[PDB]
Order: C-alpha cells, then sequence, then structure tokens
DNA sequence: ACGCCTGCTCTGAACCTGTGCC
DNA sequence: GGCACAGGTTCAGAGCAGGCGT
C-alpha cells in the first residue's frame, strides 16, 4: 500500500513500474481484502491508452468476487466504487472491458463478474447501451450466460445491484421484445429477481412493465 | 341532446363496449370534451382515462388536442389572474401520469402525441406547444422507447426559440409584424416554477435535458454569432434550469451535483468552464448540500494532481 | 521631472493598453488585485477619467512631433485605450454601466452627454484638415462610437439625433479613405436597422454607385452624388458594393424566415403586402447595381449570387401562392405588380449584365488554376437556372390561379 | 411520405505571398 | 533593394440541407 504511494511519488522509469504492477497482479489472489481497493485504482491509473485490454484481461481473469466471503460486503462495495470512479473517467476502459468479455465468449466457464460489470457499465456508462444488449443476446444465444450465473448474481450481489434498479429493467424490457424463448426466459428471470430482492418502487415498475407487455406485445 | 352533468362520465364509459366507427367515437368524445368546461376539476382526470381507453378504438389526435387546448387556455387564465393553484397542479400532473400509463400500452398514442408536438416549420411550434404540453413530454422521457425522440425535439426547438427571437431582435420590421408569443426557455422555466407541487417524474427529464444542452452546445469553438450565441445561450439555459431546479426540489440536488462533478473531473480533455460556473452558483445558493454529498467531493480530490490548474483553483 | 521626458509618458500609456488588453483575454489582469472584479472596476473607471481628460485638455493638433511619434501620439493611444475599455466593460460589467457613466438620470442621457464630446472631436478632426488627416484616430473614434452606440435605447430621443447626425455626416463630407468610409456606413446600418428596414438606404447607395462607376451599355447617363457624399471611385467599388449587397442579404434572410412561418399557417394579407413592398423597393436596388459596370471580383459574384437569392425568395413566394390560391382565387394586384417588374425590368437586364461580364475577357500553377476556374464557372448558370425556375413556378402560377403571367415575360 | 446517410456550405485559422514605402 | 501590413487562399472540420430505402 504505502510502497505503492511512494513509488507513485518517487522519480522513476515506467518499465520498472510496469514490472512491479505485474508483481502485484500475480499476488492479487494474495492481498488482504481491505487492501484490494487501493491497489486497483493504481492499476487503472497505471493504464495508458495502449496498456488496457492486457491489464483488464489479466485482471478480469484474476478478480473473483466468490473468494471474498459484513466487512466483506462493505469492502466489495468500496471495490466497485473505486472501479466505478475509474470507469466513470476512461471511455477507453469501458469499451475495452466489453471487448475483453466477448473475446471470452469461447470458454462457457466465464464468471459472475462478467454480468455485474455489464449491468454496472450499462447503468454508469450509457454510450454502450446498444453494445451490452447486442453482446448479451449474442452470448446467451451461444449457450453461455444462463440461470446458474443470474441466480448466483442476485443471491449474493443484490446490494450492489439494488442501486442499478432501473438499469436491470431497461435491459429486461429490451429482452422480452425478442424471439427465441432462451432470451425471453432470461428477460423474465430478470423480472423475477428484480421483484424478489429490490424496493417496493422496483416491484411497482416490474408489474408496470409486465402489463405493458401483456396489453401491447 | 344534453348530458346529465352528474354521470356524463358513466355514459361515456358505455361507448367503450359497443363497436363504433371513427365518426361515431369522434362525435361522442368531442361532446364528452365540451363537458370538461361545465364541471368541477377533480372528476376531469377519470373522464380523461375513460376517453383514452375509448380513443384506443377512436380518435387520439382529438383526445390529446382537447386536453392540451383546454389546459393551455386554463394556465393562460391562471397567469393573467396572477398579473386554485394547489389543486390545478394536482390535475395537470395526475393527467400527465394517466396519459403516461396509456402511451405505455399504446405505442401509437405516443407517436400521435409527438407528431402533434412537432416543430416542422417554426409557425406550428408558435400555436402547438405549452407549459402543460412540455411537463407531459418531460414525464414521457421516462418511457424507454420514448425518452430520446422527445428530448431531441425539445432541444432542436429550444435552439430556434433563440434563433427566431435573435434574428427577430436584430430587426424592427419583424418586431412590427409578429405579436411576440412567449418563447421556449420561459415556458420550460414556468414548468419548473409550477413543479414545486411535486410532480417528481418531470425532474428525470429536466436533469437529462439540462446536461444534454451544455454537453451539446458547450464552449469548444472557444477553447461567430450564428453557431456561437444560440449555443452559449443554450448552455446558459441548461445551467439556468438546473440551478433553479436545485433551489426548489431538495430531493434531486444530490444527483445534479454528482452529474456536474462527473463532467468536471476527468475531462479538461474537453473545456468545462461552464460546469464550474454552474458549480459556483449551485454551491453559492445552498452549499449546506456538500455536507450530504461528501464522499463525492472526497473522490474529485483523488484526481487533484492530474486535473489542470485553472479548474483545480476554481 | 517626468513631464519633461515624452518617452516616459508613452511607456506608462503602452503599459495601460497592455493591462486592458490582458483583461479581455482572461477575466483578470496580471498583478495583485487583478482578480477581484470590484477593484478592477474601480481602477478601469479611475484610469478612464484621466485618459478622457488628457484627450479633452490636449488635442492632437497641438503636436510638435512629426510622423514617427504621431504613429504613437499620446492623444491617439488614449482613444485606443478608451475603445478597449468601453469594449471590455460591455463584455463583463454590463450591469454597472450606470456606475461607469456616474464616473464621467438614466443610462441614455449620460450616454448622449459623453457621445457629444467624441462626436465634436471627430468633427473637428475631419472638418479642419484634408491633406494628411488622422486616418487612425478618426477611424477608432468611429469604432468607439460604434461600440458605445449600442447602449442607447432604440426609441430614445438621443438614438434619433445620433442616427440623424450619423446619416448627415455620410451625406455631407468627402473623405477619400475607404476603410474610414466602410466604418461609417457599417455604423449607419447597425444603428438604422433596429429603428427600421434599411432598404431605401441600399437603393440610395446603389444609385450613387451607378452614378459614379458608370454603366454596362457605354451610353447611359448616371451621376447621383446628391444622396450620400462618402462614396468614391476607390471606395464604393470593392467595399460599399459588398456592404450594400451584404445588407440586401440580411433583408432576404428576414424575407426567407417570413415565408417559412407564413406557409406553416396554411395577419396574412398585411404581411404579404409588406413583403411585396420590401421586394419592390429592393428590386429598384438590384436594377441600379445591374446597370452599373461592376468589376470582376467578389463585387460581380455577390451581385449575381444575391440575384439568385432574390429569385429563390420569389420561388418560395410563387410556390406559396400555388398551395393557397387554388382554395380561393388569389394573387392580389400587389403580387401581379411585383411579378410584372421581375419580368419587365429585372430578368432581361440579368442576361445583359452576365453576358457583358462573360463578354469581358482581357504564371498559373495548373492544379490551383483548374481548382479556381471550375469553382468560378457555376454562377452565370445558377442565375439562368434560378430565372428559368422562377418562370416554371410562374407558368404553374399562371395555370393554378387562372392568370396568364407569361403575357408579361418576353 | 418518414427514417439514414452523405456531402455541401459556412467559419474561422494560419500561410505566405503581394505590393507599397523609405 | 529590403521591411512590413493586408489580402486572399487552402484547409480542416462542424454541423445541418437534402437525395434516396420501405
Amino acid at each position: 500500500v504505502p510502497i505503492l504511494d511512494v513509488l507513485s511519488s518517487l522519480r522513476l522509469d515506467p518499465n520498472f513500474l510496469l514490472k512491479v504492477r505485474q508483481l502485484v497482479m500475480d499476488k492479487l489472489s494474495s492481498i488482504r481484502l481491505e487492501d484490494l481497493p487501493v491497489i486497483i485504482k493504481f492499476i487503472l491509473h497505471s493504464v495508458t491508452a495502449m496498456d488496457t485490454l492486457e491489464v483488464i484481461s489479466e485482471l478480469r481473469e484474476k478478480l473473483d468476487l466468490q473468494h471474498c466471503v459484513s466487512s466483506g460486503q462493505s469492502c466489495i462495495i468500496l471495490l466497485f466504487d473505486v472501479i466505478k470512479s475509474a470507469i466513470r473517467y476512461e471511455k477507453t476502459i469501458s469499451e475495452a472491458w466489453i471487448k475483453a468479455i466477448e473475446n471470452t465468449a469461447s470458454v462457457s466457464e466465464h464468471k459472475v463478474f462478467d454480468l455485474v460489470m455489464l449491468f454496472i457499465i450499462y447503468s454508469t456508462n450509457t454510450q454502450t447501451k446498444k453494445y451490452i444488449d447486442r453482446v448479451l443476446r449474442n452470448k446467451i444465444r451461444s449457450g453461455c450466460i444462463q440461470e446458474q450465473l443470474l441466480q448466483s448474481t442476485f443471491s449474493v450481489h443484490y446490494l450492489v445491484l439494488k442501486d442499478m434498479c432501473s438499469s436491470i429493467l431497461s435491459l429486461a424490457q429490451s429482452l422480452l421484445h425478442s424471439l427465441d424463448q432462451s432470451i425471453i426466459s432470461f428477460g423474465s428471470l430478470l423480472y423475477k429477481y428484480a421483484f424478489k430482492f429490490f424496493d417496493t418502487y422496483c416491484q411497482q415498475e416490474v408489474v408496470g412493465a409486465l402489463v405493458t407487455h401483456i396489453c401491447s406485445g | 341532446g344534453r348530458w346529465d352533468q352528474q354521470y356524463v362520465i358513466q355514459l361515456t364509459s358505455m361507448f367503450k363496449d359497443v363497436p363504433l366507427t371513427a365518426e361515431e367515437v369522434e362525435f361522442v368524445v368531442e361532446k364528452a370534451l365540451s363537458m370538461f368546461s361545465k364541471m368541477n376539476l377533480q372528476e376531469i382526470p377519470p373522464l380523461v382515462y375513460q376517453l383514452l381507453v375509448l380513443s384506443s378504438k377512436g380518435s387520439r389526435k382529438s383526445v390529446l388536442e382537447g386536453i392540451i387546448a383546454f389546459f393551455s387556455a386554463l394556465d393562460k387564465q391562471h397567469n393573467e389572474e396572477q398579473s386554485p393553484s394547489g389543486e390545478l397542479r394536482h390535475v395537470e400532473g395526475t393527467i400527465i401520469l394517466h396519459i403516461v400509463f396509456a402511451i405505455k400500452l399504446d405505442y401509437e398514442l405516443g407517436r400521435e402525441l409527438v407528431k402533434h408536438l412537432k416543430v416542422g416549420q417554426q409557425g406550428d411550434s408558435n400555436n402547438n406547444l405549452s407549459p402543460f404540453s412540455i411537463a407531459l413530454l418531460l414525464s414521457v422521457t421516462r418511457i424507454q422507447r420514448f425518452q430520446d425522440q422527445v428530448l431531441d425535439l425539445l432541444k432542436t426547438s429550444v435552439v430556434k426559440s433563440f434563433k427566431d427571437l435573435q434574428l427577430l431582435q436584430g430587426s424592427k420590421f419583424l418586431q412590427n409584424l409578429v405579436p411576440h408569443r412567449s418563447y421556449v426557455s420561459t415556458m420550460i422555466l414556468e414548468v419548473v416554477k409550477n413543479s414545486v407541487h411535486s410532480w417528481d417524474h418531470v425532474t428525470q427529464g429536466l436533469v437529462e435535458l439540462g446536461f444534454i444542452l451544455m454537453d451539446s452546445y458547450g464552449p469548444k469553438k472557444v477553447l461567430p454569432s450564428l453557431s456561437r450565441m444560440p449555443n452559449q445561450h443554450a448552455c446558459k439555459l441548461g445551467a439556468n434550469i438546473l440551478l433553479e431546479t436545485f433551489k426548489i426540489h431538495e430531493m434531486i440536488r444530490q444527483e445534479i451535483l454528482e452529474q456536474v462533478l462527473n463532467r468536471v473531473v476527468t475531462r479538461a480533455s474537453s473545456p468545462i468552464s461552464h460546469f464550474l460556473d454552474l458549480l459556483s452558483n449551485i454551491v453559492m445558493y445552498a452549499p449546506l448540500v456538500l455536507q450530504s454529498c461528501s464522499s463525492k467531493v472526497t473522490e474529485a480530490f483523488d484526481y487533484l494532481s492530474f486535473l489542470p490548474l485553472q479548474t483545480v483553483q476554481r | 521631472v517626468l513631464r519633461s521626458s515624452n518617452e516616459f509618458m508613452r511607456y506608462a500609456v503602452n503599459v495601460a493598453l497592455q493591462k486592458v488588453q490582458q483583461l479581455k483575454e482572461t477575466g483578470h489582469v496580471s498583478g495583485p488585485d487583478g482578480q477581484n472584479p470590484e477593484k478592477i472596476f474601480q481602477n478601469l473607471c479611475d484610469l478612464t477619467r484621466v485618459l478622457l481628460w488628457r484627450y479633452t485638455s490636449i488635442p492632437t493638433s497641438v503636436e510638435e512631433s512629426g510622423k514617427k511619434e504621431k504613429g504613437k501620439s499620446i492623444s491617439l493611444l488614449c482613444l485606443e485605450g478608451l475603445q478597449k475599455i468601453f469594449s471590455a466593460v460591455q463584455q463583463f460589467y454590463q450591469p454597472k454601466i450606470q456606475q461607469f457613466l456616474r464616473a464621467l438620470v438614466s443610462v441614455t442621457q449620460r450616454t448622449a452627454f459623453q457621445i457629444r464630446q467624441f462626436q465634436r472631436s471627430l468633427l473637428n478632426l475631419l472638418s479642419s484638415q484634408e491633406e494628411d488627416f488622422n486616418s487612425k484616430e478618426a477611424l477608432l473614434l468611429v469604432t468607439v462610437l460604434t461600440s458605445l452606440s449600442k447602449l442607447l435605447e432604440p426609441s430614445s430621443p438621443q438614438f434619433v439625433q445620433m442616427l440623424s447626425w450619423t446619416s448627415k455626416i455620410c451625406k455631407e463630407n468627402s473623405r477619400e479613405d475607404a476603410l474610414f468610409c466602410k466604418s461609417l456606413m457599417n455604423l449607419l446600418f447597425s444603428l438604422h436597422v433596429s429603428y427600421k428596414s434599411p432598404v431605401i438606404l441600399l437603393r440610395d447607395l446603389s444609385q450613387d454607385i451607378h452614378g459614379h462607376l458608370g454603366d454596362i451599355d457605354q451610353d447611359v447617363e448616371v451621376e447621383k452624388t446628391n444622396h450620400f457624399a462618402i462614396v468614391n471611385l476607390r471606395t464604393a467599388a470593392p467595399t460599399v458594393c459588398l456592404l450594400v449587397l451584404s445588407q440586401a442579404e440580411k433583408v432576404l434572410e428576414e424575407v426567407d424566415w417570413l415565408i417559412t412561418k407564413l406557409k406553416g399557417q396554411v395577419p396574412n394579407q398585411p404581411v404579404e403586402k409588406a413583403i411585396i413592398m420590401q421586394l419592390g423597393t429592393l428590386l429598384t436596388f438590384f436594377h441600379e447595381l445591374v446597370q452599373t459596370a461592376l468589376p470582376s471580383g467578389s463585387c460581380v459574384d455577390t451581385l449575381l449570387k444575391d440575384l439568385c437569392k432574390m429569385y429563390t425568395t420569389l420561388t418560395a413566394l410563387v410556390r406559396y401562392y400555388l398551395q393557397v390560391c387554388q382554395s380561393s382565387g388569389g394573387i392580389p394586384k400587389n403580387m401581379e405588380k411585383l411579378v410584372k417588374l421581375s419580368g419587365s425590368h429585372l430578368t432581361p437586364l440579368c442576361y445583359s449584365f452576365i453576358s457583358y461580364v462573360q463578354n469581358k475577357s482581357k504564371p498559373a500553377v495548373v492544379a490551383t488554376a483548374m481548382a479556381r476556374v471550375l469553382r468560378e464557372t457555376k454562377p452565370i448558370p445558377n442565375l439562368i437556372f434560378a430565372i428559368e425556375q422562377y418562370e416554371k413556378f410562374l407558368i404553374h402560377l399562371s395555370k393554378k390561379s387562372k392568370v396568364s403571367l407569361m403575357q408579361h415575360m418576353k
């Protein structure tokens, strides 16, 4: 942690700083949880326009969210916030995140984080709204993203997503207007979890949009 | 024949179940609309609901032209009386919401509304739109399909408001001819003034709208008159709406502030004078707020080595 | 000690010019108490008082300096510093323009009182000397008047006498410098238009231009200095041409907008009559310019371009009368009149001028030359195009209101 | 006749020539 | 003949006018 501060404020060669950055990420498995946040910011300040996929790709593999479990959930939130603040501020990072999830359409063993990031990035970043929905259809059609993922997301990460109420449902409304009962199944399950876990306002919006289907669709 | 003022609504709920033609539904509803005038206000909303569900197999142009022409007259008469507010705000609102829950199931309802509220040529926009038409649109921005369409109209109209008036105020010949119909910033602001009685849907649209104008027409030509002034003027407006909005609606003034900070912070990739100039006058009017939003200014400072100097200073 | 050394003075002058220029570019100047707007407002006005007083107390005719030091005359520089002050207070401190003139009753009366001074100064500058007149100081007096003129209220008595005086100066004086003349006419129109349409004015300039330059046919009698005196061989030829047609454009800008809003509608009758009266008057303007022997630069292009834009407005008008005239039986004697002159006087002289200009034919990088000449070949056709597309909507109009408007056309 | 794409028109910036003066 | 201001010229791109699919 402080080392990180010092090596940020010393007068150095960049290749050295890269080397040490990887000397983090190999042991990113191995940080005590509290300390995760503070590193990750550095990594996403240690990004140039050209370093991006490489680092996110490794990180997108490296990062778990499964491993990390009341201080746990608080620290996880801190995490997503820090990310939240990064992704807020680099158009380069948001686009590249998604290009380095869809390049992992291949292994149908890709993980929880690859939803939560989309939903976050949909909510947070708006330029991408078309793109996540394209990817989400293309990936779920492929026999990737399914139940076991989406169930797992809203059983542990409700409190993350509570915030992204309106984001989940903009999506759910985008999915039921489709063909292919695989897609519409997902867009439904969306509504079921949305209505189970969120606020009463979210519940009202669920039934609101259900009616809208029933009378138009 | 004359309708029993008491149960005119209940009679209009009967043509709901009969199969009719266009001419038939049109005749019955234009009479049900003649009847708003000779009623109490609090029963107009459910009548409007039972008009719309009829208008689903009938005239929509007519239903919404009626509600709009009626409330347009109402608000003008409330204005020149000021030169029954605490409930006139409940009706306008409840109606916008009741027409929302319909355009929700009836995507053609929305399209006919929108066609009705086109600028097209600017002479239709100086008889069409209103301080009520626009609360209604800026509720409508909440429908997922409809947000975008709506905003785009408002924004582009906004500019002409500046361009007519700007080109008008160059010239005396033009001022002689036109009897000056209140212009579009004014109207949008009178919404905001009306807003107080807390129809909180319109707000999502305002805030959305407001940063659209500044993000759109910001200083970047400046790091003419034609491509300059009705874009600065536009920007001013964005700012003007939000500051006035921030003053009124204690609920919103968290996420005006964050949405500013957002655009302030990582850029100076692009200029941001305007956002800091707003940011001033936001915090100048009521800076208790940042006590409530303290996490967010904390994590503007964590970029306060990378930020350029003139920004950081201000 | 310091009053003996003239150089010391024109230092502390140049310094002041540097301060005010610095304030324009950034909201603040250099030193301490150069960010606190209050203090800058204080000083500006405190500087102003003295700079005004110098110029007042000491004219430019009391010099013993010669050309080298009259290029940096202490008088001259103080008016340039005035100009930027008056300028840059309107940029920032538009609210305190009252406190600003309280340093020198509403805003407009103080305006007039302050105007008269510079007005008379300029007049004495001009009236006195011809031989080697102060171009610069006369011109930037004109510029200060222009900047500050825009603070008079447009219906005020002081505005009326300003315009009267303005146009009167343009009507009397010779003044061979064209950039000078340019500045006056600019100021005249900028004032004039926010009282009324500037159309007779354009007419008058064109009649004087027609008078002075001569005529296409090499036998038409023209001289009309009588209207406006600040028009020359030198002046009117590249300059008052571009401006007089520039001001015609702003006419037809308003007329295009008029017709867009009118066709929205379908109040009407008065607006049509007004538009046709406008168009009739400035069709006399186009007449005098066409008959003129215009040189072949932007002068000829901007006439031919504006004849296109005259005809395009006439196209929008005729196509307007087609939508509506089917429903009633329209085209009142207003429009019949306009169409008559647009055929009888206008169109055939369009042909005789363009034919004369293209008849007129009296080292080149091949690429640049090819790019230039095939750019410049469009507008003789765009005029013949624009005319024939007028004639189209007139044949359409002739049939679809039951009046044969081709009985007028040759 | 409404939606989508392109290309044209404006706008000012910077470049370097072009010509007048000493 | 060199020293200097003004003009016009090419550019470079923003941002909307209008031809062309359903």
